[PDB]
């Protein structure tokens, strides 16, 4: 990696931090999740009434790191407006779906992927069934909160997120992931007659 | 002022001091051979002229006063330190 | 802080400087757990050995000062501070309660009209480092700054029983059995909310 | 710095309490081809006064400036703290500060000949360089000796008197100076000169 | 360097388009529209390619701003900067007379089950049909000839890129 | 430190922040030698020796040495530059010295070579490697004899011993205690603690060689008969 | 900002402190796209409730002010700002046009005579110029400063129709249907070219 | 960053707690003791595990604080954060309602000589007897109930962690 | 890891110099020992009477790198108060035993581990017995110094130092490593009746 | 290396790749913007590089409305010497003991058999672009440029003036 | 530090000579010549080798300097620093009394096409021929004698370097030089 781009990247995220814009950095692991919860627990000093813009772009990550961001978004006093630009993973789209109802905005060119979270198991015989139960517990909690956010049934979430399921925001607005799309009105073109 | 001529009496807006050096250079083989840079040089005033443009210095010749860490020039004349102190950088006398 | 050889002991501060001795290091009130060097909230609560040309204070007065008040000196076999007249607050009485301070300079002592329970038992709170809004009730006021035009001191337009707004991080904070007490400028009052 | 004026107006007003001068003599486009080292282009420029502005507003009191339009103000051209406002007919109006006022020179519209006759106006003093060694007790620096030629008045006093407190130096005294302490000057006769400010005046020697 | 021109809305898409590299372009793009929405933003293009989902993230972020967009291509643009070269509005798409324009279809990736292969197959079949709709908009070209041009690798000179509709002007004239 | 070493510095002021630890110690005429003595840090010690030379020509420049060895030509460039300056150099030995750092603490001025209590000193012949053809093998043995003849007369000038004592010591790996190096003339003064007069086992073996201690009466020393 | 307690129902400022009410929370001026992050080019100028000890500020003025003028406070659910008299730009008239905003402090409003595009459509190796030289013309002047000798406010010698080579990035910038309006210092006029 | 909350008496137990990672937190725990021994100190725990000899230095440094100790769990407490969650003052230990709490015996490794296995087995049995005494103190549970639960990996929700004694009040509601 | 943890750790160490507290952390290396020698001579210069609270937490290190740390504490004018936090090693507890008598403190849950110094020998047959004499010089001096600190005999030290021996803080008072235990007074816990 | 930026000196060191070419044209955007009259002196020292990276810095120097100066430092192998010959006539300087090497640029062909023939046409187009522009800078014929560019040919700075690579040398 | 010697016009040439380390010395050498063309520039050479392409740029930079140059050899001078040692002004060439001087030809690797080998074979011979005729000017030695002494890979003591013509003066009064 180039160390010259690091101070330029640190400058543009700090100038957007004054405008109350946070960022999900890469895969969701333990080092950024403590940094991201430090950013949502600092923007309330200016004002606690206006919304919080959240830039969402994550290609994957762990399970417990994204749950530490999910509970603080719905607990703080101002509304958190998530914005997915680019590609959202199963943990990234869950952060996007955990925003305020009616304030989840995006653009119609992104890709929304939702599935059961990745994991592994290693140890003895009883160690396998213990670590498999917490993945199924994380399967039930991720599919349980998505059924409450989108308003669908319990059977609908487990049969669609069983494998890789890519959606567009033109069809995610019918399911319940994205509330509205952000796009400027274009000028009408003179089509052929 | 103290190099070319023998009349080392300065103008009415400044005085001359002689800082005293301690024997900290001997313990340099084990310790740090001098103090960190700080104020309160504890120097005796050689020439005293009280009245000036700023507030005066009600002090006698030979007494010792406190100095600021800036707004002064440094020079070495006849193996002793001489600091060109202003009259506004004096707060009081010591014991 | 430099060691001084004791020659004559005839301290006479020029200008409005005041040489004042630190009394104690709070008599080791927190002694027993590791004996730590902590943040001092009572800078140089001692008597004055030499006045100079200052007239707002006497010699044997026990006066509190600020943290950055003056340059520290090791004279007389103990620590001493040489500070000016612009940063004095007021004299201590026979009781060391900080609420009983009368301002002897252009200072205003206020308490802080806030709720007595802000943490509510340890709730998940943050972003309490506000800068613009704060509240404070007045216990006592002193005489204002010397005006250079009329060559006289004028009392500021503030009563002794009203809640007045002020600015964050201006002045020195004190604590008296959980009750906060901040001394501010004269010249740090915005509006009396009473 | 080199800003062009609009066409329908030509009379430039000053920057309030500043000095408006004009100089086009002894520039690069001149008749002299053989010259001295570049202190000759750093000579007294003899800027003629066009119009003087108002006093110093400051914080609520009008301060005087003690100048007249019938003089030739000297300023430093390398010290670019000014503006070069040029007209359409080749005239260049230069707007300088009161700290840029070096002094007055008798017979100003000439070459660098009356440099020993320079009388300062602002807080400056003219010091003649004595032909001595620079550093002999050093190894840190040592100043060179100098003799006072002409003295000027100091700055404005903020007291109730409103008088300009002059420099306590006198012509004929021996003083000291450093090579980077002021503006150096050179004469074709071999003598050198320097001008220091009043805050850099320390003591006599 | 780059920080001395960042205040005048100069965006450099240098290096390979990765997950962290393209995110630095998106995060600085939202800064320029929030401070002034009336003046133009210039974007420089010098990149040999990159990811499919990361390189798509620059195009829709530039369409999010309400100001004007200028795009300039330096050197080589291989299927990520070349798609981002024509992404600006018409009239302000200038290019250098010696810059190479490379047209190529993007890649893909799949590792798991055979049913996971066909998920990524229709995922890149949707991305191929998405960019052919976008590239035919600012070029005024039909969908029949624009699908075969992305089939094989073709390095295009800016002389024929002006009549193709990808660029608008040539800096220098020759 | 296995993973990372933090910046251990202190700069504190009432108005402005000062420099770090190594920059502040270099301003007080104290030079530190740490790590391997390669060609890169050899210009750091010589360049700081020329930096403090222009500041003052009479104050004692102090050099702290703590290195487990180094390049034989890079450690040669710091000795002859230290002997070609005006003021005296007070050397202090830190940690250990392995055949190259023991030379620079012996290269100090007489009366200023201070070694600590638990410092390890070592003196050997220089090492090297053969390379290729016989025209370079003969150039290699002529190079190792040149490095041995230069380092032989270095100890003759600073210690004043005989050349037979150097050849008997530098033949094999010989580690010297500062109590033994004081007899050899490498140092000038031993640094102890508050009455610390413990006897190292090299002197207990030296006391066994002269016949002062036996197995029946070990005295107030450590046990040495466990061989 | 903080919610105030219903304890006083009284506001009395002291000194150069003027209380101003916020007009609205952006007044839905960006409707149609609904713009959750948009441009705020007006620092919520409003009416005056209390005067305090102000000199030139009147009760019926619509005072405009800087964003960092004072402390924000929620007086009874409505946001309020206690500004300082030093950093006031001017007052607003009955019409919402910014050309009628007459200054009452040490400020001078100008129009502006700069180019709308320094790049002329966009050209490489450009977009840098010196920050000091620029062009602008004055439309109206505000009030002057108090004099010590005459005890009256006197105005500097500047007219309402001169072009001024002012200094960029001073004050702020507004727009009236494409026409720019900039406020500068007083103390920002290089030449009265009229 | 984290410097804005360090002045607000907030520390972060983030990442895997190694020998250097534990040194950064216990050095901060005595600075907040030196700043104010009266105000509260909040510890935020997000760690996937660590060694026993580094995580024991955080427990006694937390118990050395004369002021009140608040411990809040954010996310994962795998075999090390669950012990420090209950180690705070009673009435202040809280956790989010959707966090995972895993209790486990402290990990250890043994190698080298066969006589080192004499020493390495004793320090494991000493750390097991030390941790089971502390975990039965603030939880008001007998020693027979602690040892049968920590023998394997045991994830638990904050609902049954309230009646166990690790947390005291639920802060997320239900 | 990331340098933001290093930047926030560099700040709290810089505040420890104002309270006369030095830091011995990580493995004792040659470069880290030179950072600790220069930081001990500076604290004597501001005051030569106040003690220095030495923080000791090290899992090991070199033997000759810690030898420069040992003798620089005995010759300076004020005493050095050493505390054991977390874990002491063979080069860590030797720093713990080198403190002033009556001012060596410890925490009741820290581990004190002591053993003979490690190393190795490689080379010719004469290079084996010479390098064996270097480790036995390090073996006899550490056993000679520990007999003067704890007050025990010579033979009882080497019978415990030859193997890896862990020590408890309750038995360290009876053995002689630390002098006292600094701890807060316990709560008035009611019995089970 | 920051003292050369205020003296309008940029450094072309090492092999030219994509991040160096983005940094090199970024310094050229700033030096012409502060002054469009004073020249920019560049010290070229490169052993080669990419095909499109050397062509990305060639065209932006032609857009600079004042002339530029190029000085060879040490060696220029088949990519830096093209930057020397693209300078202004009368401003191409070189060291008296430097070295100028002219060779066709390096470049691979990875992909399908249909792909490696359509991308080698670009390399054949790059050979006609490099030799076509170098023939106009040296004033020689078209045949002599295509004759010596296939193999590596080192050129002395004394014979570089008569061939047309540089204009003068700085001896002093 | 290094900045204190820079304002006193003293630079350092330490470590292995690379292409990145070559132009750093050339850029600071022309800055000292533009500031004062009368004051001498003292250099310090400690190099165990380097490339023949980047090492000639240091020699052309000292020839481009209008002011006089002073050299100092401490540590090592192996096949590149010994060429830059004698390349200064005659009469102002000093060194340490025990520093080593190595006069040997530079190295190089060759690979590739058959026409590619014979190009770089005569190129390193032209570099060998140019380095011999340049070093024979300031040494006052014949060409046939100086072309065979560089083939021997044996170091040179500074005692015999004085009458060889490579160096002029030795710091130390010429009695501290050990054989």
């Amino acid at each position: 990696p180039n160390p010259l781009v690091i101070e330029r990247f640190q400058g543009v995220v700090s100038q957007l931090f004054q405008q109350r814009i946070v960022r999900l950095g890469g895969a969701v692991d333990d080092d950024m999740a403590n940094l991201l919860v430090a950013q949502l627990l600092y923007l309330d000093s200016v004002d606690n009434k206006r919304d919080i813009t959240m830039y969402v772009n994550s290609p994957g990550g762990s399970v417990t790191a994204g749950m530490a961001v999910f509970d603080t978004m719905r607990h703080i006093r101002p509304d958190v407006s998530t914005c997915c630009i680019g590609l959202a993973a199963s943990m990234g789209a869950f952060i996007l779906a955990s925003g305020q109802a009616g304030k989840r905005y995006s653009l119609p060119n992104s890709r929304i992927m939702i599935h059961q979270p990745l994991g592994g198991a290693q140890g003895q015989a009883t160690d396998i069934e213990i670590q498999a139960n917490e993945i199924l517990h994380h399967k039930l909690t991720l599919n349980g909160y998505l059924a409450q956010f989108t308003g669908q049934s319990m059977e609908t979430i487990t049969k669609d997120t069983d494998r890789d399921f890519f959606m567009s925001p033109q069809e995610a607005i019918e399911y319940g992931l994205v509330d509205a799309i952000i796009s400027k009105p274009q000028m009408l073109q003179s089509r052929e007659v | 002022a103290a190099l070319d001529i023998t009349k080392m009496t300065p103008i009415h807006d400044r005085v001359l001091i002689r800082p005293i050096e301690e024997e900290q250079k001997t313990a340099g083989g084990i310790l740090l051979p001098k103090a960190p840079p700080k104020a309160n040089s504890d120097a005796h005033i050689g020439e005293v002229l009280a009245v000036g443009s700023d507030v005066t210095l009600a002090v006698a010749k030979g007494d010792m006063v406190v100095f600021q860490k800036y707004a002064m020039a440094e020079v070495e004349v006849k193996e002793g330190q001489i600091i060109f102190v202003a009259e506004k950088s004096i707060m009081g006398k010591l014991e | 802080a430099t060691p001084v050889p004791k020659q004559f002991k005839a301290v006479k501060p020029v200008g409005d400087r005041v040489l004042v001795k630190v009394d104690k290091e709070e008599a080791k009130s927190v002694g027993g757990v590791l004996l730590p060097a902590s943040v001092r909230n009572k800078p140089t609560a001692g008597s004055i050995i030499a006045l100079g040309d200052a007239k707002s204070v006497k010699l044997s007065d026990k006066v509190i000062y600020s943290k950055f008040a003056g340059t520290e000196l090791e004279l007389g076999g103990a620590e001493h501070v040489l500070l000016k007249e612009e940063d004095v607050i007021g004299v201590l009485s026979a009781s060391e309660k900080i609420a009983q301070l009368k301002p002897l300079s252009d200072r205003i002592l206020i308490k802080g009209a806030k709720a007595e329970d802000k943490t509510s038992g340890g709730v998940l709170l943050a972003t309490e480092s506000a800068e613009k809004p704060t509240f404070g009730t007045v216990v006592a006021v002193g005489e204002g700054r010397e005006d250079e035009e009329t060559k006289a001191l004028v009392k500021p337009n503030v009563t002794v029983g009203a809640t007045v707004m002020y600015s964050k991080y201006s002045g020195t904070e004190f604590e008296e059995d959980g009750d906060n007490y901040i001394v501010v400028r004269e010249s740090d009052i915005l509006a009396q909310l009473s | 710095e080199a800003i062009s004026v609009p066409a329908p107006f030509t009379k430039v007003a000053p920057k309030g309490d500043r000095v408006l001068v004009k100089v086009a003599e002894e520039e690069v486009k001149t008749r002299g081809g053989i010259l001295l080292p570049p202190s000759a282009i750093k000579k007294p420029t003899s800027g003629e006064v066009v119009q003087l502005g108002d006093g110093r507003v400051g914080d609520g009191e009008v301060r005087p400036f003690y100048l007249q339009p019938g003089q030739t103000v000297v300023y430093s051209k390398f010290g670019f703290m000014y503006q070069d406002l040029k007209l359409s007919n080749g005239e260049e109006y230069i707007l300088i500060r009161e700290d840029d006022v070096i002094g007055i020179m008798p017979r100003a519209n000439a070459q660098a000949d009356d440099v020993p006759e320079l009388q300062p106006l602002a807080d400056r003093v003219l010091i003649k360089v004595e032909e001595v060694a620079d550093v002999t007790m050093g190894g840190k620096e040592r100043p060179l000796s100098g003799t006072v030629v002409r003295v000027g008045p100091g700055k404005y006093d903020k007291d109730a008197e409103g008088k300009r407190r002059t420099v306590p130096l006198a012509p004929g005294d021996k003083v000291l100076y450093f090579k980077y302490a002021g503006d150096n000057m050179e004469t074709p006769s071999g003598d050198k000169f320097v001008v220091l400010r009043s805050d850099d005046v320390l003591c006599k020697a | 360097p780059f920080g001395l021109l960042l205040r005048q809305r100069i965006v450099f898409l240098g290096g390979e388009v990765e997950d962290f590299g393209a995110d630095a372009i998106i995060s600085q793009l939202l800064l320029l529209d929030s401070q002034d929405p009336t003046k133009d933003i210039k974007i420089f293009i010098n990149s040999p390619g990159g990811s499919v989902t990361a390189g798509m993230g620059i195009y829709d972020a530039m369409m999010l701003c309400r100001a004007d967009v200028n795009t300039y291509c330096f050197g080589l643009a291989a299927s990520m900067g070349a798609f981002l070269l024509g992404a600006g509005k018409r009239g302000k798409r200038n290019s250098m007379p010696n810059s190479r324009i490379m047209i190529h279809q993007p890649l893909g990736g799949a590792s798991g089950q055979a049913v996971d292969i066909e998920i990524q197959a229709k995922e890149i079949m949707y991305h191929k049909a998405n960019l052919n709709r976008i590239m035919a908009d600012y070029c005024q070209q039909p969908l029949s000839k624009i699908e075969e041009d992305t089939d094989r690798d073709r390095y295009m000179s800016p002389l024929e890129a002006k009549e193709y509709g990808l660029i608008d002007h040539i800096i220098g004239g020759e | 430190s296995p993973v990372v070493t933090p910046d251990i510095q202190i700069g504190h002021g009432e108005d402005a922040i000062e420099m770090d630890l190594y920059r502040y110690l270099l301003s007080n005429r104290i030079i530190f030698i740490g790590g391997y003595i390669n060609d890169k840090m050899a210009t750091q010690i010589v360049g700081s020796l020329m930096a403090l030379e222009a500041v003052d020509e009479n104050e004692d420049i102090r050099i702290y040495i703590n290195s487990p060895g180094g390049q034989p030509y890079s450690v040669l460039g710091v000795v002859d530059a230290m002997q070609s300056i005006k003021p005296d150099v007070q050397t202090v030995a830190l940690g250990a010295c392995y055949s190259y750092a023991s030379l620079v603490v012996a290269a100090g001025t007489k009366g200023k070579r201070y070694a600590m209590k638990n410092t390890r000193l070592m003196m050997t012949q220089p090492m090297g490697g053969s390379q290729g053809d016989i025209y370079q093998i003969k150039a290699t043995v002529e190079e190792l004899n040149a490095l041995y003849q230069i380092f032989s007369r270095y100890y003759m000038k600073f210690t004043g011993m005989n050349q037979d004592q150097i050849e008997q010591a530098t033949c094999r790996d010989h580690f010297m205690t500062p109590e033994q190096a004081k007899l050899e003339g490498l140092i000038d003064e031993i640094i102890r603690g508050k009455g610390d007069y413990t006897v190292p086992p090299a002197i207990v073996r030296q006391f066994r060689e002269v016949g002062l201690v036996d197995d029946l009466t070990p005295g107030p020393f450590l046990k040495v008969d466990c061989n």
